[PDB]
């Protein structure tokens, strides 16, 4: 069940530690471009609650990552090079109580009506291991996991939303975690018990800061020619 | 019966167009 | 403002700010990057002044 | 003559110093890495991350005198003064004649199979002589050098998987006139020459990111003291100015700011997460007014 | 070791040159001088300086 989605403009985060106050900042960093294709991914993926298919999508230079799924049927993140105890890959399990982040040679073995179970019972020669909150817990749940310079840094932001798919405002995302994990993590598979992938790309971007240090708007600078004027001129308006 | 004693005129054009070193305290005064 | 933007630019240097090069340099190499960084701010203002 | 004329500049200097780092009481496992009874291979070069401790470099000259400690983005001496985002420790040993090759920008067969440092590279390399722990006649079984690699490593890579090299132009399954076989592990005899003999190498990997994380150097922190000319240290941001209580509304996440010029306009306490404003302190220029020399020597 | 801006026991220890230096480092092998089945008593090294 996969369909573009064209009409995206979201996946703005804050790229730095930085405080701004009523500035327009110009940056690079890696980011989803501004009608860029978002791949949608369709209840429990492309299998039905019996079947299982998943697509082990690449990871070009950081995904984008959405799902408004008020089930919970999403807990987390496989990311790695080929996922079958061969090599070193990256583990984001989301427990409601807890979330787990591991690194191992972890082996993929079919881990997932409305049954549970356990995954992962292979996971020889694990090196990290860190805790944290719950990433997930009606909300869209936003998320961009970038991996760059060993860091596999991990943003994201919860949105509440009822009568409508993605909401009408902008909204940027803050980062959640930092980890050094140090994994190469080329592909990447959705660990499933209405998502939406989109791929970063170096961009430059205007980015709008309030009053306080919250960014309320943005300009991708390559999308079209107002939005390029507007980026050489550092203004919204034109 | 203004302060600075300006003309309708003059007020309006010092209205129009717009001694701390708050901003560019990098030795530019 | 374009002559306070000059002040970030790193003209070469490992670093844009004196008191980075001073704190985790010793003196002959700070030497170094002090003068690119010297050279930049002194190539600034005499480009404002004119 | 007669007039006014601008002279020197004035500045009001700051009154004392303040140094803020947080309160971490754990020590950074540098002897454990430089001490450890069994080190990894230059091959499989062990990479052992050093984080959330103190960076009291002391421990190293304790630790042996040193042949090399050759530091590239840093001088050796203030080490101590500095915090770190992620200090990573390459352990290995190495051959004598290969140990002035470990440094960026090299080309040779070390730094092509096994071991590469950035070009831009900020750290320091570190080595000694080691024949006195790991030299035996029987010979140890420590070593293991690629002795002819497929491609050039990139900066940090490290291709533990062994595969046979081809030779020659044919696919080779362990024939010795077309397969090249990719390891030279070696045992080693105390009555080798220096150029044979080991050295044991870690290179200390630093990021000086404006410290976002700790890994800070053995300093005493002071009070915190607001509204005066000082000159302060914040988790290693260096400068001079007066600390004001601030009325930003930082998220959780910012730890400085800076104003529209990029400069420092703001920081985050080290240790009790108060957000400060850093205001520069008075300075401007004097101007001299002057009577004239033959009229009076009173000046303005 | 015996060169300018150098680190290292014995440029810390007993002999430093300055940074800004004008000069000549002049040296060779001296085997055939001082070299004795008994040994010397002519070296004497710092082995550490406080
Ligand atoms: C910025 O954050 C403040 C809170 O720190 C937001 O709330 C208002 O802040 C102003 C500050 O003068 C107060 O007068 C208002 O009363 C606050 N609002 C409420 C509902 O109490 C503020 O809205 C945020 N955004 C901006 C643009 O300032
Ligand atoms: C584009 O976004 C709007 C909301 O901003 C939404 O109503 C619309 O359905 C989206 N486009 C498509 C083709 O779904
Ligand atoms: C140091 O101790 C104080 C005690 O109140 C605490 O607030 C602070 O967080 C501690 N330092 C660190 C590293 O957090
Ligand atoms: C380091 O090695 C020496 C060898 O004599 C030993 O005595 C010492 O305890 C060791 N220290 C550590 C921290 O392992
Ligand atoms: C390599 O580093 C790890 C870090 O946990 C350590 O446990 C291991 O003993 C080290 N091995 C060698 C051979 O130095």
């Amino acid at each position: 069940t996969t369909q573009s989605y064209t009409n995206f403009t979201r996946g703005v985060y804050y790229p730095d530690k930085v405080f701004r106050s009523s500035v327009l900042h110009l940056t690079q960093d890696l980011f989803l471009p501004f009608f860029s294709n978002v791949t949608w991914f369709a209840i429990s993926g492309t299998n039905g609650t019996k079947r299982f298919d998943n697509p082990v999508l690449p990871f070009n230079d950081g995904v984008y990552f959405a799902s408004t799924e008020k089930s919970n049927i999403i807990r987390g993140w496989i990311f790695g090079t080929t996922l079958d105890s061969k090599t070193q890959s990256l583990l984001i399990v989301n427990n409601a109580t807890n979330v787990f982040i591991k690194v191992c040679e972890f082996q993929f073995c079919n881990d997932p009506m409305e049954s549970e179970s356990g995954v992962y019972s292979s996971a020889n020669n694990c090196t990290f291991e860190y805790v944290s909150q719950p990433f997930l817990m009606k909300n869209l749940r936003e998320f961009v996991f970038k991996n760059i310079d060993g860091y596999f840094k991990i943003y994201s932001k919860h949105t509440p939303i009822i009568g409508r798919d993605f909401p009408q405002g902008f909204s940027a995302l803050e980062p959640l975690v930092d980890l050094p994990i140090g994994i190469n993590i080329t592909r990447f598979q959705t660990l499933l018990a209405d998502y939406y992938v989109g791929y970063l790309q170096p961009r430059t971007f205007l980015l709008k800061y309030n009053e306080n240090g919250t960014i309320t708007d943005a300009v991708d600078c390559a999308l079209d020619p107002l939005s390029e004027t507007k980026c050489t001129l550092k203004s919204f308006t034109v | 019966s203004k302060p600075s004693k300006r003309s309708p005129i003059e007020d309006l054009l010092f209205n129009k167009v717009t001694l701390i070193c708050a901003q560019k305290f990098n030795g530019l005064t | 403002n374009t002559l306070v933007k000059q002040l970030s630019s790193k003209f070469g240097a490992i670093s844009s700010v004196l008191n980075d090069i001073l704190s985790r340099l010793d003196p002959p190499e700070a030497e170094v990057q002090i003068d690119r960084l010297i050279t930049g701010r002194l190539q600034s203002l005499q480009t404002y002044v004119t | 003559e007669k007039g006014i004329y601008q002279t020197s500049n004035f500045r009001v200097q700051p009154t004392e110093s303040i140094v803020r780092f947080p309160n971490v009481t754990n020590l950074c496992p540098f002897h454990e890495v430089f001490n450890a009874t069994r080190f990894a291979s230059v091959y499989a070069w062990n990479r052992t991350r050093i984080s959330n401790c103190v960076a009291d470099y002391s421990v190293l000259y304790n630790f042996a005198p040193f042949f090399a400690f050759k530091c590239y983005g840093v001088s050796p001496t203030k080490l101590n003064d500095l915090c770190f985002t992620n200090v990573y420790a390459d352990s290995f040993v190495i051959k004598g004649n290969e140990v002035s090759q470990i440094a960026p920008g090299q080309t040779g067969n070390i730094a092509d199979y096994n071991y590469k440092l950035p070009d831009d590279f900020t750290g320091c390399v570190i080595a000694w002589n080691s024949n006195k722990l790991d030299s035996k006649h029987s010979g140890n079984y420590d070593y293991w050098y690629r002795s002819l690699r497929k491609s050039k490593l990139k900066p940090f890579e490290r291709d533990i998987s062994t595969e046979i090299y081809q030779a020659g132009n044919k696919p080779c399954k362990g024939k010795g006139p077309n397969c090249y076989f990719p390891l030279q592990s070696y045992g080693f005899r105390p009555t080798y020459g220096v150029g044979h003999q080991p050295y044991r190498v870690v290179v200390l990997s630093f990021e000086l990111l404006h410290a976002p994380a700790t890994v800070c150097g053995p300093k005493k922190s002071t009070n915190l003291v607001k509204n005066k000319c000082v000159n302060f240290n914040f988790n290693g941001l260096t400068g001079t100015g007066v600390l004001t209580k601030s009325n930003k509304k930082f998220l959780p996440f910012q730890q400085f700011g800076r104003d529209i010029v990029d400069t420092t306009d703001a920081v985050r306490d080290p240790q009790t997460l108060e957000i400060l404003d850093i205001t520069p302190c008075s300075f401007g220029g004097v101007s001299v007014i002057t009577p004239g020399t033959n009229t009076s020597n009173q000046v303005a």
